[PDB]
DNA sequence: GATTTTATGCCTGATTCT
DNA sequence: AATCACCCGCACAGATTT
DNA sequence: AGAATCAGGCATAA
DNA sequence: AAATCTGTGCGGGT
C-alpha cells in the first residue's frame, strides 16, 4: 500500500486533462478550420466510397465506423457533430448531406440514427483534394494501428467562410461566418501586395454574412475586431409596419430572426410579456410560417402607434441581439489571438507546400514511367534475338542473366532518344554506369524483368506505336513540372488560377445587411 | 437505491467501491465478494463543489445519496466523523482523461467536506490494468504502456539471439540486453530535439566518427569533414530535399554550418554546430554509443535467432526482424473502459484483498494544499489559466534529458 | 364500405398467423436442426469473413446487418439468439467464441450490444462446409434483393447432438442432447447394415448427455421415448454426506445440479422453506464455488440423520426435475413425429445427395481448365508461325481471325492429346465442329484469346514442362470423379471416411452417468 | 393515457383509431383532421379475455384504458350500450401476420364483452396500400400482391405488341391479352399442384398433343407416346436428370410407369399413368391450351416492340425481355410497416374521408360465431390441432381442376 | 422503441443588498 | 443500458372446494 | 440610487 | 379425501 500526496495527484490529473481538452477537443486548427472529430469523420466517410454521386447509407454504419476506427468516445457525440454539419441554418455552407428528418427552425429535434441516412457533400470534396499524393503528413490511432491525416490539403477558406465557437479550459474561441466570394478578392488582393493594411483588405470584405440573413447594426464592432481581435456587434431582426388605409389599423409582420435563436421560445416569451401588461398596444399574436417563408403578425389595438411599440420590442424581446467577436485558433500546436491578415497569410502559405510537395511527387512519376518505357521500346526493336535467347533458357534467371549481361543495339529508335537526351528523364537514383553510354543500351534487372512480363498481343503495330506517343508526352509533362519547380512567379500563377476556378464554381451572392447606428 | 449493501455491521471490516457507469458496476456487482464489500454506481460526471452553493449541493441527487451511505452529519455543528460506516473507501475509476477529471472531483469533495475522514487515511485509489496478453500457456495483465515496450523486449530477447558477428563469436543475453537498453536510450533522448535540430543529422551523425574538438583547432579538415556529411545526407535522401555548407573562421576554431531547402520550398538559414552543441554532453554520449556502434558487422554476418537464420548487415534490420518473429503465437487484448471486463477478472485483478493493488492518500502539508486547491478548483479563470500557462510547453524544456 | 361476415375474418386471419408460425418461427429443420434465425445469423456472419482465426467484431455490426439484410424482426430477440449460442452451460458444442459479460449459471445478465464482441468457432465452420460448390438451394429474402441458402450442407448431426426446444400454435417441441462419438458410432452402425433394430442402436447410443453432468435416475423412459418418440425421464443431482468423527458432526456437500437450473434461486428457495418449518434439521447453508469448482455447504443438527433429510429434499426442492421428451420436426414443410431411425437415416441421405451435387461441380471445372491447357499446350508447338502472322498483322483482332481461320497441325505432342480415354476430358457443351479432328487442331475464339495473352517467360523449359504435368493430373483427377459417379459403392466409402475423420477431429468424452432407481 | 381526443362533443359524428405501434400512432397524430378524429396507440399484443378471470381483466392496464376511453361500463348492472361515444371505431393494424393476431385479439375483446356493438354495426376495419408505383409523373399506390401481378401484365401489353408470326398477322389487342391471362390462369393452376408432380413433365404436357385413347394397345402403340415423350424431356436439360420408361397392361388398358432421376442415386420407381389421369379435367384444359400454342413461329418471326426487334425462338425468353422493356424505366417500392409511411401519406391513404377504404363488420348467424369462437380462442388444444390440421394444405389440395 | 444532470468560459437580463 | 406486459403448449407443486 | 449577486443559453464530453 | 382449480418457467415475437 504505497502512500501518495494529495497535491501531486490534485496537479498532475488537472493538468493533463486540461492539456488534452486545450490542444483535442475545443480549439480548431488556423490551417483548415477542423476540430479532431471532424476530420475523422470526413476521413471516415471519404475511405468508406461515400461520394456524393452514389447512394445514401446509414448513419450508424457511419458512426459505428467512426468509433471503431478512429474516435474513442460515445455515439452520441459523434452523432450529434454529424447532425449539426447537415442542417441549412446553422452551417453557411453544408459539408453533408442528409435524408431524413434533421430537426426545423422552428425548434424540432432529429430523429434517432436509425432513421436517417446521409452522404457527403460536393463541397467537402474540395477539403480532401489531392490527398493521395503525400501532400500532408501522417499520425497514429488511439491503439497504434492505424494512419490519420495530420491535416487536410484543403482549397476552401473554411475558418472564416464557417466561423467556430468552442468552450476549452482557461479559454474559449467564437468567430462568425464569411462570404466565400469576398473572402476569394481579399486572397487575390493579398497575393498581389503583400504589405496591405486592414483598410485595403475591408474594401473587398464588410463584414459577416450569417445564413438567416438578419441585419446589422453599426459599423464599429467590425473594425475594432478586425484590427485587434475582440469585438461586439448587434444583429437586428427584419420587421415593418402595414396598413390598408379602410379602417386605418395597421399590423405588424416579421419575415426573419436573429442567428441563432429559437421561433418558439420567442412567441411564448411575448406572449408571457404582453400578458402582464408589460407590453402596451398588442391586441392579437399570431404565426403564419408555412413552406413559403416565415411571416409572424402582431396585429395592435385600435389607438395604438406602430413606431412606439416598435421600437420597445428590440430593447425588451430577443428580436436583437448581441455577438462578441472573439478570434482564438491554435498555429504550431498553441493556443493565440489572431487578425484577418494572418489568417490569410496562414493559408497561402499552406497552399504554396501543398503545391510544391505535389509537383515533387508528379515528377518522381513521371521519370520513373519513362524509365521502363525506354526499356520496352528497345526490346521491342530486336524481337527476333530476344525470342531466340530466351528459347535457349534452362530457367528465367538464366534468361535475366543474360538478357543483363551484356550491350544491346539501339537499333532505328536511337534518333527518338535524341531528344530525350540531356539527362531531363533520367531517374535520381540511377548511376552512370547504366542507360545509353556510347550508342549501347546498358539494361537492369527490373528492366530485364519488365522485359521477360511481355505479352505476345504487344507485337502488333498499334500496341507498338501507342508506347511511343506515351513517351513523347510524357518529355512534355518533365518538362512542364521542371518548369514550374524553376521558379517563384509560376507557383503563384498556378495558385491565382486554382483560386480563381473555385471563384467560379461555388461563388454565392449576400444575404445580411450592414447599416450605420 | 442504486446501492448494493453488504452483510457485515461492524464498521471496522467494510468496503466501499465507487465505480464509474452502470455497466461497470453491473459487473462488479456479480463478482464480489458480498460478505463485506459494497458498491456505489456513478452514472456520469458530478458536482463541483468548490464552485457551487450549500443549497445546491444539498439538491443535487448523486451527493446527496452518498452523504446517506456514508452516514455521517453534513456542514457544521451536525458534522461527526465517530458515526462512519466503510472505514475503507476506494475510487476505482477508468483509465482516460475523464476518468481522472471524475477522480479530481471526487478528491475535491472529500477534502472540502471532510477533512478528518481524508487526514486519518480511510481513502484508497486503485489501479486496474489496461492491456491483457497471452501466449498459449502464458497469461498475463499488463499496465500502461512502458510495461509493455519492457515486455515485448524481454520476449524479443528470449533465449537463442546468438549475435554471430564474423563467423561464430557468441554475444549471448547481458551484453547485446545493454547494448539494446543504451540504444533505446540515446533514441528515446534524439525524439525530443526534433524541434531543434533535424531527426536525419542527428541519426547520421552517430556513425561519423568524433570530431574530437580538443585537436581540431584550425586544421581546416572540418570543410572535408562537413563535405563528407552532406555527401551521405544526399545519398540516400528519398523526398527531393537538398543540403549545402558553409564556413567561416571568426575566432580561433572554425565555424561550420549545414543549409536544407526542404519539401515545404522553405529554406532554414542554417543548423550551426556551434560551441554550445560540440561541448555538450548530448553529443558526448551520442559519440560514446557510436564508438561501440561503428562497423562491427563484417562482410558476412547473421542474426541467430531460435531454430532460424537470417544475413543482415545493421543493427536497426537486426532489431526489425527480432521483433516481428516474437510476435508470431501472440494475442493482446485491450480495454477500453471498466466495462469491457467480465467479472473474474474484475474480481481477480481489483477486488481479491490477496492480489489487488491500490495507493493510499494522506496530506503532507495543509496550507500549501489550501492554495492550490482553491487556485485550481475557484471560479477565478485569470489565475488559472496563469498556472497552465507556466507549466505548459515552455517550462517542458528540460534540459537534463535523462 | 363492404360488408363482411365475422366468421370469415376469424377463420382467415388465425389460420394465416398459425400456419406461418408453425413453419416460419418454431419448430426445427430435420435435416441440420436450425430455426430460420439461427441459419440466417450464421450465413451473414459467413459473408462478413469473421472467421475462427481473426479479430473479433463489435456484436452491434452483425446485428445491424443481420436485421438490414435478411431478418426484418426485432433486434431484442436477435441479440438473445446470439447470446444463447455462446453460453458453455446452454449449449453442448457452442457455435459461437464470445468475449465480454455473457452470464454465468446463476442466470444474472449480459451486458448491452455496445459491451461485448463475438466471432465464430471452430466446429461452426464444419456445418457451412462446401456451401460455394452448388451443394443446396438460394430463395429470395422478403423483398427480392438478396438470396439465403434454403439449407445448410451440414456434416455434423446437429440436431441430435445440440438438441432443441420450441412453442408454436397447437404443438411444440423438446429434444435433449447428445453425445458425438455414440451419435458417429451409431451412423457407422446404421451404414454398414440398413435393417438395424432399435435394440442395436442402443448399444451404440446409451441415452443423453447434458452439459452440466447431472445423474438420470431410471431407464424405462428412454426407451420408450426412442421407440415411439415420447416420454418421461428424472434428473438428480449429485451430492453426498460426510462425517468428520470427533463430535459426530454430519454435513452435506452438493456438486453437480440439474439442467435449466438457477442455483441461487435454490439457494433462497432452501432458505425460505427452512425459515418456515417445513423442512426440519437443517442449521446452516452456504456456498463456496470459486474458479475451480461447484460447493454448496449445508449444516444438519445433532439430533437429525442426514438421509432423511436429503431425501426430504429430493422430493421437496429442485434438486430433482422432470424432463418429458417430446420430438417434432419439420420433414418436408410438414411437422412430424420421429424416433432415432428416421433422424439417421434422413441425416445419410442429406450428405448422399450433397456429395454427388459437389462431384459434378469438380467435374466440370476439371474439364473447362484441361480445354484451356490442350490449346495453350498445342499453340506453344508452333511457334514461328505464330509470331509471323501476329507480326503482320496489325490489330489484335486481325491476328484472333488469322489465328482461328486455317487448322494447326498437332506436332510432337500427338502421343498425349490422343491418349485420353476418346471423350473423357472434352467439354460437354462443346460442338463436334471444333477439337481434335482428323491430324488437325481446330481452334475456338476463346482458345484465341488465350494464345493471344500469352507471355514470354513460358518459352523456357521449366515453365513448358509444368503445363504437361498439370495435363496429365487433371486426366487423372477426372478419371477419378467419372468412376466416383460411376458405382453406389464408392460413395459410401467416401461418407464413411468423413465421418470418421469428425469423430477423430471432435470428439470428447461422456459426462452424464446413467443408473436404475 | 396517450389518447389525443377530438374536438366535436356530440358523440354522433366522431371517430376513433387502435393505432398498432408508436411510431405510427405519432405520425397519425401528425396527420390527423383534429375536429372530429381521436387515436389510442397499442404499445403490444393485450390480453386474451376468452381464457382470462374475469377479476385480472380489471387489472390490466389496456383493457381498462380502452375501457375509460368507449365511456360505456363493463360486466352486468353496469353495461350500457345508451351512454356510447365515438360511434365509428377502426383498427387499421398492419399488414403482416402479427397484425392479423392482433385484429382477431380485438375482435374477439368486442365480440364477447360488448355484443350490442358488433350487433348494432359501429365497428370499422381499415386497409391501408403494400406496394408503391412510380413511372416520373404517373405513380400510385397498389394493395395485395394479386393487383399487382394484374398492373404488371396491363403494363406487359399497354399498347403495341404486334406479334407478327410469319408474314404478318396481326392480333392486335384482345386476341394477345386474352392468350396471356389465360396462359397466366394455367400456370397458376399448374403452380397450385405443383408439389405432386414434376415441372418439367407438366410443362412439356402441353406440347405434347392429345393421349389419343382410341388407338391405344398393347403393342406397337403404347410405347410410342410415352418413347416420344421421353425423348422430348430428355434433350432439354441442365441438370445431369435422365427419364427413362416401362409401360405395363392390366386387361382393362394399357398404363405407363415412367421414371425420372436427377442428382441422387434413389428412385422414385413410379409416376403412373392410366385411365384416371386423362380423365380428369386438368389434362382436358392443359391440351386445349396446347392446341393454340404450337410451333407457330416460322424461320423468321419478331414482335413490332416499341423501337424494338428481337427475332428468337422460344418465346418464354421474349416474354422475359418484354418484362424486362416494361421494367426498364419502372420504380417499385414495397412498405415494411406503417412506420415507414409519413403523415401525409397516412392522411392520404387511410384517414381521408373521402378517398379511403374499409370494411364493416356484421354478424350473420350466432351459434356458429359461437362456436368458432369457443373452439379457436379456448384453452382446449386438442380442438384446435384437429381444426388447423383439417384445414391445413390437403384441404387447399382441391382437384377440381378449374 | 424511448430512457438524466453535470464540467467548461463569456455574455445577457433580472433581482437583491447597501 | 438492460428493462418494460402480454401470446403460444406442457408438466408440476401447493391450495381450495365436493 | 446604484452596485453586487443570481439564473440561463451556446458546442463536445461522461 | 378425492377432485378441480390456480401460479410458475422454458425460447422467439410485438
Ligand atoms: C454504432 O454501433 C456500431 C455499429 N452499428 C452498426 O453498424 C449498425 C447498423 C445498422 C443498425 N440498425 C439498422 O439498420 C436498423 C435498426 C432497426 C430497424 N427497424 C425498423 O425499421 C423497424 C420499424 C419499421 N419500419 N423495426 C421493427 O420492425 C420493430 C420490431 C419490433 C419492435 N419491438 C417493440 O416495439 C417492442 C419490443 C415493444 C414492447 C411492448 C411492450 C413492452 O412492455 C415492451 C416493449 C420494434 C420495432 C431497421 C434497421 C444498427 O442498429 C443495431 C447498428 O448499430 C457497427 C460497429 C460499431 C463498432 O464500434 O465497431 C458500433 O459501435
Ligand atoms: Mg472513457
Ligand atoms: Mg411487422
Amino acid at each position: 500500500i504505497t502512500p501518495v500526496n494529495i497535491e501531486e495527484e490534485l496537479k498532475s490529473s488537472y493538468l493533463d486533462y486540461a492539456m488534452s481538452v486545450i490542444v483535442g477537443r475545443a480549439l480548431p486548427d488556423v490551417r483548415d478550420g477542423l476540430k479532431p472529430v471532424h476530420r475523422r469523420v470526413l476521413y471516415a466517410m471519404n475511405v468508406l466510397g461515400n461520394d456524393w454521386n452514389k447512394a445514401y447509407k446509414k448513419s450508424a454504419r457511419v458512426v459505428g465506423d467512426v468509433i471503431g476506427k478512429y474516435h474513442p468516445h460515445g455515439d452520441s457525440a459523434v452523432y450529434d457533430t454529424i447532425v449539426r454539419m447537415a442542417q441549412p441554418f446553422s452551417l453557411r455552407y453544408m459539408l453533408v448531406d442528409g435524408q431524413g428528418n434533421f430537426g426545423s427552425i422552428d425548434g424540432d429535434s432529429a430523429a434517432a440514427m436509425r432513421y436517417t441516412e446521409i452522404r457527403l457533400a460536393k463541397i467537402a470534396h474540395e477539403l480532401m483534394a489531392d490527398l493521395e499524393k503525400e501532400t500532408v503528413d501522417f499520425v497514429d490511432n488511439y491503439d497504434g494501428t492505424e494512419k490519420i491525416p495530420d491535416v487536410m490539403p484543403t482549397k476552401i477558406p473554411n475558418l472564416l467562410v464557417n466561423g467556430s465557437s468552442g468552450i476549452a479550459v482557461g479559454m474559449a474561441t467564437n468567430i462568425p461566418p464569411h462570404n466565400l466570394t469576398e473572402v476569394i478578392n481579399g486572397c487575390l488582393a493579398y497575393i498581389d501586395d503583400e504589405d496591405i493594411s486592414i483598410e485595403g483588405l475591408m474594401e473587398h470584405i464588410p463584414g459577416p454574412d450569417f445564413p438567416t440573413a438578419a441585419i446589422i447594426n453599426g459599423r464599429r464592432g467590425i473594425e475594432e475586431a478586425y484590427r485587434t481581435g475582440r469585438g461586439k456587434v448587434y444583429i437586428r431582426a427584419r420587421a415593418e409596419v402595414e396598413v390598408d388605409a379602410k379602417t386605418g389599423r395597421e399590423t405588424i409582420i416579421v419575415h426573419e430572426i436573429p442567428y441563432q435563436v429559437n421561433k418558439a421560445r420567442l412567441i411564448e416569451k411575448i406572449a408571457e410579456l404582453v400578458k402582464e401588461k408589460r407590453v402596451e398596444g398588442i391586441s392579437a399574436l399570431r404565426d403564419e410560417s408555412d413552406k413559403d417563408g416565415m411571416r409572424i403578425v402582431i396585429e395592435v389595438k385600435r389607438d395604438a402607434v406602430g413606431e412606439v411599440v416598435l421600437n420597445n420590442l428590440y430593447s425588451q424581446t430577443q428580436l436583437q441581439v448581441s455577438f462578441g467577436i472573439n478570434m482564438v485558433a491554435l498555429h504550431h500546436g498553441q493556443p493565440k489571438i489572431m487578425n484577418l491578415k494572418d489568417i490569410i497569410a496562414a493559408f497561402v502559405r499552406h497552399r504554396r507546400e501543398v503545391v510544391t510537395r505535389r509537383t515533387i511527387f508528379e515528377l518522381r512519376k513521371a521519370r520513373d514511367r519513362a524509365h521502363i518505357l525506354e526499356a520496352l521500346a528497345v526490346a521491342l526493336a530486336n524481337i527476333d534475338p530476344i525470342i531466340e535467347l530466351i528459347r535457349h533458357a534452362p530457367t528465367p534467371a538464366e534468361a535475366k542473366t543474360a538478357l543483363v549481361a551484356n550491350p544491346w543495339q539501339l537499333g532505328n529508335v536511337a534518333a527518338m532518344l535524341e531528344r530525350a537526351g540531356d539527362d531531363a528523364a533520367r531517374p535520381e537514383w540511377l548511376e552512370p554506369e547504366f542507360g545509353v553510354r556510347d550508342g549501347l543500351y546498358y539494361l537492369t534487372e527490373q528492366q530485364a524483368q519488365a522485359i521477360l512480363d511481355l505479352r505476345l498481343q504487344k507485337l502488333t503495330g498499334l500496341e507498338h506505336e501507342k508506347l511511343l506517343d506515351e513517351y513523347k508526352e510524357l518529355l512534355d509533362q518533365i518538362a512542364e513540372l521542371l518548369r514550374i519547380l524553376g521558379s517563384a512567379d509560376r507557383l503563384m500563377e498556378v495558385i491565382r488560377e486554382e483560386l480563381e476556378l473555385v471563384r467560379e464554381q461555388f461563388g454565392d451572392k449576400r444575404r445580411t445587411e450592414i447599416t450605420a447606428n | 437505491g442504486k446501492l448494493a449493501d453488504c452483510q457485515e455491521r461492524d464498521p471496522a471490516l467494510s468496503e466501499l467501491y465507487l465505480v464509474e457507469g452502470d455497466s461497470a458496476g453491473g459487473s462488479a456487482k456479480q463478482g464480489r465478494n458480498r460478505k463485506n464489500q459494497a458498491i456505489l454506481p456513478l452514472k456520469g460526471k458530478i458536482l463541483n463543489v468548490e464552485k457551487a452553493r450549500f443549497d445546491k449541493m444539498l439538491s443535487s441527487q448523486e451527493v446527496a445519496t452518498l452523504i446517506t451511505a456514508l452516514g455521517c452529519g453534513i456542514g457544521r455543528d451536525e458534522y461527526n466523523p465517530d458515526k462512519l460506516r466503510y472505514h475503507s473507501i476506494i475510487i476505482m475509476t477508468d483509465a482516460d482523461v475523464d476518468g481522472s477529471h471524475i477522480r479530481t472531483l471526487l478528491l475535491t469533495f472529500f477534502y472540502r467536506q471532510m477533512p478528518e475522514i481524508v487526514e486519518r487515511g480511510h481513502v484508497y485509489i486503485a489501479q486496474p490494468p489496461l492491456y491483457k496478453v497471452k501466449k498459449g500457456k502464458q497469461e498475463q495483465y499488463i499496465k500502461d504502456d512502458e510495461a509493455m515496450d519492457q515486455y515485448q523486449i524481454s520476449i524479443a530477447l528470449d533465449g537463442a539471439t546468438l549475435h554471430t558477428n564474423a563467423s561464430a563469436p557468441a554475444l549471448a543475453g547481458e551484453a547485446l540486453e545493454k547494448l539494446v537498453s543504451e540504444y533505446n536510450a540515446t533514441q528515446k533522448m534524439i525524439n525530443r530535439m526534433e524541434r531543434r535540430y533535424p531527426k536525419a543529422m542527428l541519426k547520421e551523425l552517430i556513425y561519423q566518427p568524433t570530431l574530437t574538438e580538443a585537436d581540431l583547432s584550425d586544421e581546416q579538415t572540418v570543410t572535408r569533414w562537413v563535405n563528407a556529411l552532406v555527401s551521405e545526407l544526399n545519398d540516400k535522401e528519398q523526398h527531393g530535399s537538398q543540403w549545402k555548407f558553409d564556413v567561416h573562421t571568426n575566432a580561433e576554431q572554425n565555424l561550420f554550418e549545414p543549409i536544407v531547402r526542404v519539401r515545404t520550398h522553405g529554406v532554414d538559414t542554417d543548423y550551426p554546430l556551434d560551441h554550445e552543441f560540440i561541448t555538450g554532453g548530448e553529443y558526448r554520449r551520442i559519440c560514446t554509443l557510436g564508438e561501440k556502434l561503428r562497423g562491427l558487422l563484417e562482410e558476412d554476418a547473421f542474426i541467430e535467432r531460435g531454430e532460424r537464420r537470417q544475413p543482415v548487415a545493421s543493427f536497426e534490420q537486426a532489431l526489425d526482424w527480432l521483433v516481428k518473429e516474437s510476435r508470431r503465437g501472440l494475442s493482446i487484448q485491450r480495454y477500453k473502459g471498466l466495462g469491457e471486463m467480465n467479472p473474474e477478472q474484475l474480481w481477480e485483478t481489483t477486488m481479491d484483498p490477496e492480489s489487488r493493488r491500490m495507493l493510499r492518500v494522506t496530506v503532507k502539508d495543509a496550507i500549501a494544499a489550501d492554495q492550490l486547491f482553491t487556485t485550481l478548483m475557484g471560479d477565478a479563470v485569470e489565475p488559472r489559466r496563469a498556472f497552465i500557462e507556466e507549466n505548459a510547453l515552455k517550462a517542458a524544456n528540460i534540459d537534463i534529458e535523462n
